[PDB]
């Protein structure tokens, strides 16, 4: 019984440790769009100022 | 029997202080500026 | 000893709260853009060393 | 918001504060001196307040609470099977 | 709109950072029941037990 619950808890932590892994990609994923879009408003700002000059 | 309610005292001081005592104060996040900002309040003082 | 309970209970807050603040700046650090001087020749050199 | 997270908001805060370089603008030479100093000396009380004091003033208060949240009362009478003697002890 | 776009993309790195925060917790609190299992399938008497 215990051999067993103790296979099965091993099973899941490998399976919460890919989970989080998928979890790593998402962030970076999340990250790089942030990351992106901040460099759009950043440029548009520029241009923006360049004009108003 | 003064003794007995002094001790009745003494537990509410106790509580008192573990009230102050307790928690785990969470972050704060605070609010920087972004280049978008910076620039403008900047524009700001030198064309007014 | 209540100390001692203390000392852990007061170790592993002080870490995590220091933790959620180190996490909290890595992932601004991570959406941080890059520069782009290539309007400026001059400047090529700068923009890889800044990027890198 | 208790006062010890009052306490703890504050050591938090300060602890994250940056030292200044105002190498370019010599009119905040000494600016830059005082920021410098009133910050490390602060980051010294905070690391203070967060692994001696606080940790001291909850130790020193689970001490007391234990002890009177058993002796929660005071005999004012000859508890029953008690001698005079043992009681005055 | 990309300023609008951008908070929100901000917000969802938070939200995915505490869900990689709360997985890491459920790796490591399993760990120590595999750990215990462990210790408790191997030992006996009343040092099984504690560990169980």
């Amino acid at each position: 019984q215990l051999s067993v619950i103790k296979e099965q808890a091993t099973e899941y932590q490998r399976l919460s440790s890919d989970t989080r892994l998928v979890i790593v990609n998402l962030n970076n994923n999340l990250i790089t769009d942030s990351s992106n879009f901040q460099g759009i408003v950043v440029n548009l700002n520029s241009k923006v100022q360049g004009d108003n000059g | 029997t003064a003794a007995d309610t002094t001790v009745k005292t003494v537990l509410t001081d106790v509580t008192t202080i573990k009230a102050q005592m307790a928690g785990v104060s969470p972050l704060q996040v605070p609010q920087t500026d972004t280049i978008a900002n910076f620039v403008a309040r900047l524009a700001a003082l030198e064309h007014h | 000893t209540n100390a001692t309970t203390i000392t852990m209970d007061q170790g592993m807050a002080n870490q995590a709260s220091q933790a959620m603040q180190i996490q909290t700046y890595c992932n601004s650090v991570k959406q941080q853009v890059p520069v782009d001087f290539s309007q400026f020749p001059n400047l090529k050199d700068n923009q890889t060393q800044i990027n890198q | 918001a208790s006062q010890a997270m009052q306490i703890q908001t504050y050591c938090n805060s300060v602890k994250q504060q940056v030292p200044v370089d105002f190498s370019q603008f010599p009119n905040l030479k000494d600016n830059q001196t005082q920021i410098n100093q009133g910050l490390d000396l602060a980051k010294g009380h905070a690391d203070l307040y967060l692994n001696t004091i606080q940790p001291q003033i909850i130790t020193n208060i689970s001490n007391i609470s234990n002890y009177f949240a058993l002796q929660n009362a005071i005999p004012a009478v000859l508890p029953p099977g008690s001698t005079k003697a043992q009681w005055l002890r | 709109g990309y300023k609008g776009l951008q908070v929100q993309a901000q917000n969802a790195v938070t939200a995915a950072t505490q869900m990689s925060n709360a997985w890491d917790s459920l790796t490591s609190d399993l760990g120590s029941l595999i750990t215990d299992l462990d210790k408790g399938i191997t030992s006996g008497d009343d040092i099984r037990q504690l560990w169980l």
